[PDB]
């Protein structure tokens, strides 16, 4: 009933981003399948790079020196403490930065859908400010599909929308 | 009529941390930290490890009678040894350069025992000598299978030459007897002489007679110290000895690998499993980039870190409207 | 008199982001307290993460070898050179990247306040292009407060606004 | 004839971002020189930082040990494997991340030009949804230059625009 | 009627660098690089260092008479030594494996001197011998407090055994006399023999008689070379000597810690201050993640970097409306 | 009338990878990875390397008659040695501590050979001895130019003292003869003694006579083992020898540098070129941050990585409207 401004939708079950419509023929949730897939491929690519770029040298446990070489064993230990601190700090900050960016990426994708719809409708709708548009003309299932597919024609519905705008203006 | 733009919510309880916010609920996430302890010892990339059972590596190599002999040509990805092996070096002495030897034989593609010296060639001397500190069964007296303790030299010079006509390097191990006193020296060798020079390729190793008492260990105030060398394809080795010497009657032909693994110290048995990365407290059979299980590992491994968790957000902020 | 497009306000003394209103009753600066507090928490969290994640192994100064072991001392010295070059490069770029993002973060928060006001007013105001809105009806302190609190009623003022817009379209 | 929404322009040859216009006098491409220069300085600063921050200790090849110290030579070898894996991973992820951001940066800069035109024209134009604006009044070369320079006067063409809009509304 | 959206400017002169721009003015910012020099030597985490005053570590451990004696049990977080100690090894000779010893004693939870050997138990021999190279003051011949120089063996074999019955390891330090010539060997020992074996746990150390001239150093062409070992809890040590031996009459029970610190080399005094991280040029009492003060440090420290500054923007671009 | 906002496209075939997408066409890009193999050996920051031609470093240092004598005072930024030098240590024996020595002489600001000992000072002795194992441009017997083999000592003690009064440290190299048997020992020295002590500063090095046969190597069952040491400014060295000594007649004065480089192993010759970074398979004359050419390098170098490519996007997504 309300849009992305107020939160997420339990009812959107076939994708990441999408639409909810209401008209005389009924209502429903529908995923923007293409925006979802594109975001899925991007996130999968990100996760797979973080994983697959770790292509390592063969790891050895041969780290022993003779009993009169404790100083060398200590060097081996502080080498490993050195790398432990590098990898720990870097891994920790990578996760925190990437999580911030991943959440923003989702916000940018949702905003893009909103902007795409906003610009098709123009003043044939009133932006309700909650992620929803109040459409100023009868918008049936074919009309809804056209908005979703990006093929909505402003001028087709301009006259009817303008008359509806008049009584609001009173 | 209305159309709304929105996004997916679900019943996930997963949360993630970001640089700006803590404990943010998300619809899905993915861990990049392997954290699982399973305690299994496996094969490494389909290659089995050498299981020393209750023996130490030096005991297995020299052939402590209580250790299983190597009968067939074999290979292994790494070596599994008990934390405190029951069967170690039985005649007290030091095994020289054990750390460097591990680098050579911790991962091998071919490994085979062979007789190298016919001990019957030397005369006026006794051979295959034995000791109650190295028994097979209780109250017995035996000795390392691979090594041949020669006695009663009486100061006589024994000379031996060998060429490696195989295409793999040859590992040999020998011993040098430090006697407790002149009387023992006489009892064992019949002369106050007994020094040995062994030559491998162009390296010369000389062991002059040393007579000196030590503390009693496993019944012995005397010592036999062990040394090893590698003879390369077409390389020669030679021995000159007037006594006090334990001969490398047997040796091992072997083929090196490029990847050095090491010894996994564990009480556990090898299980019927396979892993790309192994530690002494379990397999890390994962390609995730990080792990917090153990500092030391072998194989194709994630990097060790001390993070408790490293969870990437994949999904959306899980903030459904009422 | 002008807004964010043209620069910051020395007169905004009690917050990071906010408003300046002008009506018949008076004029003045006021912070958006909630947008400010939210941003402060985010930046505090960022800084505290960058500092607190440096959780290190105990550091030792035992790096000595015997006089016939200079090759080992040299190994120990190049180990420290190695970590020095790692930490120095990574610390520099981290600061450079995090500063770029912190500044973008502030821009995004200001733009958000802007968008929120804009979608509330709709055509009840003219966007002057400098971060300010010329509103087409008398807007008293309660009205100004409502705009700031997000409870402005577009339909309450539609009629008065339309009349003034007509006088403008001439 | 279409804009950034649908892709780039081979015809824009003197800058990174810019405009294409169409009026009675004719048509043509023109770079936004200022926005281009600002972005160029930004990207040059980025690449130079990534390169110049690599200020290193003097590198040596003295890494040998005697024939009875193979365990020390092994420690030396794994120290280099260690640094090898640290630099490889971090260099790879640095490039992947910076490339994602450089592309977003270009997108942001194009969006800025678009927002700046949109807010000047307001309802004197119809947003065609493809990166272009259909202007509701005659807009000669001077007028076009004013839009590109940010000095376009809304109220000067309002009456003419309102007349053309009412015709569309029929 | 008008409403505007805007943001905060102030009079700040701070600037930051970003990946894209240099020297950008901001309303506030925060450094994450510790830069401050204070030159103080402090307690580390509430725990005081061992002040060696003007002695070297070996001189203090062995009890050079010019160094202060450890009268009561103590502990310390690190060792503070002058760069060039006035009082070092007085009887010339080498101190074996000092680097390995530092790893053991640089950070201790307990350290207590105790008499290990009753030197009256030996007969036909002189003890507590003394030398002009180790004075307590000018012309006052003396010797290390902890090490007992035994002479006039005449080839007689002395025997000693000790059992560590504490829960703390025991550090012992001894010396072996290399005489210059047969005549010197005679006046000190009365025989052309003088060899020692010292056994600690399973380990045997043998020091045969060495008679050989060296260059004169502080009046001496002979040498006393020093060695040390650790007797673990429930372990024993024993000594068999026929001469040329400086006995470990006193030793130190000590409790190891996990965190190895080391020796801080400096002429400064220890001040009344506490820090989480110490360097030889001053304390880095900071939780900032980086420092550019010194490559070597001890404790809970920021990482050393070459940067001149590392400043994070926290506030806004400070670009007030003209 | 219309106005549109747009951006640049071109016919670049360049692609980059990002965290979200692979092979994205862009209008421009810039590699930060140096990849080019040129196979040149160069000067390093304007400083020439030392070219050993076909001598090994010890053979050159000692002055094997078959390599070129250093005549002038010289300097070098690194050392260039053949992988398999034709001319090495001609008289069989070990060269002590080569690796530590390399750290001292790999990069020098000044390097100059001088005569240190006047060998004509010794009577009843033969000097400048010669051997068929160390021949000239063939054949005829000779010896290392810097090292003077003294014979026919007949148990007589020789004594030498030297003071370094120069302001640079001095490198000296000496040898000690291990004879095969008593008959050989008598043939060379005329007596069954031959022991040497060389003191440098406060360090004493003692080489007692060793008679022991080895394998025949270049016509020799005996050996000469080589040692070296550094005499600091205002320090002395001395030698006491009764035989079996090869004297350090010549030495090198040198000036140490702060930047340790090492030995470049290659068969290539030095080219008239100049680089800031050198590897043994070519120069890396670049300020790029990373390189994938070789693990081992010298100078001011990019970091070694395993990547095949590191390409930063600079331009825009190259997706022109159809
Ligand atoms: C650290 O040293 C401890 C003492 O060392 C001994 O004295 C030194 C000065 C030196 O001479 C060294 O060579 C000596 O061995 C040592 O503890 C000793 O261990 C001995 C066994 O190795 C043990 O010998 C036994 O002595 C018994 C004598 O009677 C006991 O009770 C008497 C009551 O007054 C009194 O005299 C003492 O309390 C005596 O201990 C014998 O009864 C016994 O005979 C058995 O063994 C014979 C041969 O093996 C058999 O033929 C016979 O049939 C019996 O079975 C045996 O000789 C010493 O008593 C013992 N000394 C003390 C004071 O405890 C530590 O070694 C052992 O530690 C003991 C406690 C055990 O755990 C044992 O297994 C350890 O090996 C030693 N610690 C280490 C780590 O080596
Ligand atoms: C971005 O690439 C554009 C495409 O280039 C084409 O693909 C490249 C990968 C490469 O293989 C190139 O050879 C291809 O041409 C490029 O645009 C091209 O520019 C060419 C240079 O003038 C031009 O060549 C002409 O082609 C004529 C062929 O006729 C056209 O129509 C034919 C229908 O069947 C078909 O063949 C193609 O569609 C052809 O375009 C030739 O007749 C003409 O010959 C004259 O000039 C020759 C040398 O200049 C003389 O030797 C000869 O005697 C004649 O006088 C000439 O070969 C391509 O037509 C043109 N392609 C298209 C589709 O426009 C861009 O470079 C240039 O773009 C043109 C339009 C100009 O603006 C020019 O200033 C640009 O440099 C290139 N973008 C940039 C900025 O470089
Ligand atoms: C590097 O070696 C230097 C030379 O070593 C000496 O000769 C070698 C060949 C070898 O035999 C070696 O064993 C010799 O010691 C050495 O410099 C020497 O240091 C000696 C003291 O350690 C010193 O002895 C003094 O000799 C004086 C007489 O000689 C002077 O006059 C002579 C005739 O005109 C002339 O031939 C000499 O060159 C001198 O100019 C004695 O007067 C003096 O006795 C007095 O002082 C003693 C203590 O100071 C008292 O005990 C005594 O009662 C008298 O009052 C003393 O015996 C040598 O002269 C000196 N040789 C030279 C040529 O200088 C370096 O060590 C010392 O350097 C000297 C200058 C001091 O600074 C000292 O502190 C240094 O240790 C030596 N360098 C090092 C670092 O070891
Ligand atoms: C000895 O030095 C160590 C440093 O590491 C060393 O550990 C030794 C055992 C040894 O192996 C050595 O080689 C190795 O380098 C010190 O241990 C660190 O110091 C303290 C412990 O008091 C810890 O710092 C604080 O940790 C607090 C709590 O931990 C946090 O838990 C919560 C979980 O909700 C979470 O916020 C984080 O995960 C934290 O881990 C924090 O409140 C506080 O702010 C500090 O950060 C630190 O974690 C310890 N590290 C390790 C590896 O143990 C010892 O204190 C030194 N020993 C002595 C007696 O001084
Ligand atoms: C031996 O281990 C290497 C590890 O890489 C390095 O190369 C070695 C030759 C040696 O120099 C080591 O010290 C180095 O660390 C490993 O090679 C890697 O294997 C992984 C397996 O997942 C590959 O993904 C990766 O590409 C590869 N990396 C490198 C740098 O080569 C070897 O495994 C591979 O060996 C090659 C010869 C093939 O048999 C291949 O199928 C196998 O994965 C490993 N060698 C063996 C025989 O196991
Ligand atoms: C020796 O190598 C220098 C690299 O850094 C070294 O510093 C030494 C003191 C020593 O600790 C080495 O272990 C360590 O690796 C190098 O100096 C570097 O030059 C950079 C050029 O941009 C400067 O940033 C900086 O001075 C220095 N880098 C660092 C991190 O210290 C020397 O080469 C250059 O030295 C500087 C001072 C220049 O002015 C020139 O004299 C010279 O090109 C190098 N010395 C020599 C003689 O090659
Ligand atoms: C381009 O269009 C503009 C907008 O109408 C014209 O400029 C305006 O002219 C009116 C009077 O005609 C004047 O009141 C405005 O101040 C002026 N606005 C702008 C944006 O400058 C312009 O026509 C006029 O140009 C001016 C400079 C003058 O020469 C006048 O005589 C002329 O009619 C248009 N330019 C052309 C060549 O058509
Ligand atoms: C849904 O409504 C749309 C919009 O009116 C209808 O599309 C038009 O239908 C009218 C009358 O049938 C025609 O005059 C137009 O030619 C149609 N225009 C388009 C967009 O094709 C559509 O027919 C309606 N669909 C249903 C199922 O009633
Ligand atoms: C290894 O030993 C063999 C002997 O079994 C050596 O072969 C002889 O070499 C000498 C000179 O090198 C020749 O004169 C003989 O003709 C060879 N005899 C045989 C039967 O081959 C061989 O040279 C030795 N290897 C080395 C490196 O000395
Ligand atoms: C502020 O402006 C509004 C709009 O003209 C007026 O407040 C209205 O007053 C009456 C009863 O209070 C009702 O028409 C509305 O419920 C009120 N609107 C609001 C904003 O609640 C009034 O002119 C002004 N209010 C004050 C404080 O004078
Ligand atoms: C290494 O790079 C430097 C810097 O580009 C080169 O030095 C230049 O060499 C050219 C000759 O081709 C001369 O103009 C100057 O000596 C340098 N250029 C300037 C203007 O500074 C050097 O030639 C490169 N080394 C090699 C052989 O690749
Ligand atoms: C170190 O930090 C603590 C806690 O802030 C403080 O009490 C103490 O004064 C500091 N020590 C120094 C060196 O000032």
């Amino acid at each position: 009933i309300a849009g992305f401004i107020e939160g997420g939708w339990q009812g959107l079950i076939d994708g990441w981003y999408g639409y909810h419509h209401q008209n005389s023929e009924g209502s429903g949730y529908a995923a923007d399948k293409e925006a979802t897939q594109k975001a899925v491929d991007a996130i999968t690519t990100k996760v797979n790079n973080i994983i697959d770029k770790m292509n390592t040298q063969f790891e050895s446990t041969a780290k022993e020196f003779n009993k009169i070489e404790m100083r060398i064993k200590h060097l081996s230990d502080r080498v490993d403490d050195g790398f432990l601190d590098v990898w720990s700090y870097n891994a920790e900050l990578l996760v925190l930065l990437e999580n911030e960016r991943t959440l923003d990426f989702h916000d940018a994708n949702v905003n893009n859908l909103y902007q795409k719809v906003k610009v098709q409708l123009k003043d044939n709708a009133i932006d309700m400010g909650n992620g929803c548009f109040k459409i100023l003309h009868k918008c049936n299932n074919t009309c809804m599909d056209d908005i979703k597919n990006g093929t909505y024609n402003y001028y087709e519905y301009r006259k009817e929308s303008h008359l509806e705008k008049q009584k609001i203006d009173s | 009529d209305q159309i709304c733009i929105g996004y997916h919510s679900n019943n996930s309880t997963q949360t993630v941390n970001t640089l700006l916010e803590s404990n943010v609920p998300v619809t899905s996430s993915h861990s990049i930290l392997e954290k699982e302890h399973n305690g299994l010892l496996c094969k490494l990339k389909g290659k089995a490890p050498l299981d020393l059972i209750d023996c130490s590596l030096p005991a297995w190599l020299m052939g402590n009678p209580k250790c299983d002999e190597l009968l067939t040509a074999s290979e292994w990805a790494y070596i599994k040894e008990d934390p405190e092996p029951e069967n170690g070096i039985c005649f007290p002495g030091d095994f020289d350069s054990l750390e460097d030897l591990i680098l050579l034989v911790s991962n091998t593609d071919h490994f085979r025992k062979e007789k190298i010296i016919d001990m019957t060639r030397f005369s006026d001397v006794t051979t295959n000598n034995v000791d109650s500190a190295c028994p097979y069964d209780t109250n017995g007296a035996s000795f390392y299978r691979n090594l041949n303790w020669v006695q009663q030299n009486k100061g006589k010079q024994l000379i031996f030459h060998y060429q490696n006509s195989e295409n793999n390097p040859l590992l040999i191990i020998w011993g040098v007897h430090q006697t407790s006193n002149a009387a023992e020296q006489n009892t064992y060798y019949g002369s106050q002489t007994g020094s040995t020079t062994i030559t491998i390729g162009e390296e010369t190793n000389t062991y002059p007679l040393v007579i000196s008492e030590s503390s009693i260990l496993n019944g012995h105030s005397d010592r036999i110290n062990y040394f090893w060398g590698v003879v390369n394809p077409n390389q020669n080795f030679s021995i000159v000895s007037t006594g006090n010497f334990i001969w490398p009657e047997y040796g091992y032909f072997f083929q090196k690998t490029t990847n050095i693994s090491g010894i996994i110290k564990s009480s556990e048995k090898i299980s019927d499993c396979d892993t790309i990365c192994q530690t002494k407290i379990g397999a890390i059979n994962s390609t995730l980039p990080f792990q917090n299980i153990h500092q030391n590992a072998i194989g194709d491994c994630p990097k060790y870190v001390k993070a408790q968790e490293l969870v990437l957000a994949t999904g959306l902020r899980n903030n459904p409207i009422k």
